[PDB]
């Protein structure tokens, strides 16, 4: 079984960086190696094929080199529609194999989220069951902390977070974070918050209603 | 240009069996091998299958061999995966590709085999409504559904716009859930009207709902 490993297996870089991204051959597939870009959640894109040929319609910032076991994907000056993750596919030999891929991800100045919480609508209690939903909107970078506080108490294990792909403009993130409870459960407290602490704010921000008002 | 159009995808249960088709057009099919590429959620490409343009020599990858036949029709353009004794490591997005002077030149948008003995339940939608604010934001709750994926609209399509639906999270319950938001000038909330569009194929539920306080 050929196998082709690619390296690095992800990274980060700005607008107008030169990206490389290799891929090893288990053994020699002469140059009969394909470069391909996936959009997450899309089909893939074709890039590269024979190592070093550019397929139809793709920018020239992308090319490829390489031959044997080592092979390698350029993207001379990244442009922010360019995060996505990249495969390499050897097919000398069946069965044919991809690389694992690289995700690309642009790295760009930092950016405060703007934050938002959501009472559960009452066309839900009236279901039994409780979201109250937290919003992180447009920040970067993608690490950030939700804290949910119910009259001011830590929680745990009742949260859940899901973030959004890289925006093609303008490179942000967004997240939300979701907090389950009873019916019964809401409505024995009060004080619903969320906390965010993120790289861009100076200290942690709080988004707050009370259960009434 | 070319156009590769999937179907057949769809719930299976474990040991059940589907048919993929795979209807192209825009180029001399007929001409070229045809491949299945597949990605199970969360990991990367993996070849499937290859049928010669002929028809003549299929090459399997050992996962699928004895359960899985490759075959094409000449007479309507179209590449079938028929798939037996499907297990959990098949669920997959399928995507069929024709290669030319490269493997899988072009893509498919690809169809999703998820391989359950889970039943389909649909999705509940509730509002996450608006609003001293400033400019702020609202949206949807799409809760408890199953299988992948429900598609969000907002405004029949209409507002694009600072629009983040974000991937779904499962949850304890097995059910999938996610929230679709946008953000919108404190302005427009008492004259526009904000209505998602949720859409659930897999059960053929399509819920239209409308936003605030």
């Amino acid at each position: 079984d050929i196998q082709m490993t690619q390296s690095p297996s992800s990274l980060s870089a700005s607008v107008g960086d030169r990206v490389t991204i290799t891929c090893k051959a288990s053994q020699n597939v002469r140059t009969v190696v394909a470069w391909y870009q996936q959009k997450p959640g899309k089909a893939p894109k074709t890039l590269i094929y024979l190592a070093s040929n550019r397929h139809t319609g793709v920018p020239s910032r992308f090319s490829g080199s390489g031959s044997g076991t080592d092979f390698t994907l350029t993207i001379s000056s990244l442009q922010p529609e360019d995060f996505a993750t990249y495969f390499c596919l050897q097919h000398w030999s069946y069965p044919l194999t991809f690389g694992q891929g690289t995700k690309v991800e642009i790295k760009r100045t930092v950016a405060a989220p703007s934050v938002f919480i959501f009472p559960p609508s009452d066309e839900q209690l009236k279901s039994g069951t409780a979201s109250v939903v937290c919003l992180l909107n447009n920040f970067y970078p993608r690490e950030a902390k939700v804290q949910w506080k119910v009259d001011n108490a830590l929680q745990s294990g009742n949260s859940q977070e899901s973030v959004t792909e890289q925006d093609s403009k303008d490179s942000t993130y967004s997240l939300s974070s979701t907090l389950t409870l009873s019916k019964a459960d809401y409505e024995k407290h009060k004080v619903y918050a969320c906390e965010v602490t993120h790289q861009g704010l100076s200290s942690p921000v709080t988004k707050s209603f009370n259960r009434g008002e | 240009e070319v156009q590769l159009v999937e179907s057949g995808g769809g719930l299976v249960q474990p040991g059940g069996s589907l048919r993929l088709s795979c209807a192209a057009s825009g180029f001399a099919f007929s001409t070229y091998d045809m491949s299945w590429v597949r990605q199970a959620p969360g990991k990367g490409l993996e070849w499937v299958a290859t049928i010669s343009s002929g028809g003549s020599y299929t090459y399997y990858l050992d996962s699928v061999k004895g359960r899985f036949t490759i075959s094409r029709d000449s007479s309507k353009n179209t590449l079938y995966l028929q798939m037996n004794s499907l297990r959990a490591e098949d669920t997959a997005v399928y995507y069929c590709a024709p290669t030319t002077v490269v493997p899988f030149a072009y893509w498919g948008q690809g169809t999703l085999v998820t391989v359950s003995s889970a039943s389909t339940k649909g999705p509940s939608v509730f509002p996450l409504a608006p609003s001293s604010g400033g400019t702020a934001a609202l949206g949807c709750l799409v809760k408890d559904y199953f299988p992948e994926p429900v598609t969000v609209s907002w405004n029949s399509g209409a507002l694009t716009s600072g629009v983040h639906t974000f991937p779904a999270v499962l949850q304890s319950s097995g059910l999938y859930s996610l929230s679709s938001v946008v953000t919108v000038p404190s302005s427009s909330l008492g004259t526009q009207t904000y209505i998602c569009n949720v859409n659930h194929k897999p059960s053929n539920t399509k819920v239209d709902k409308k936003v605030e306080p």
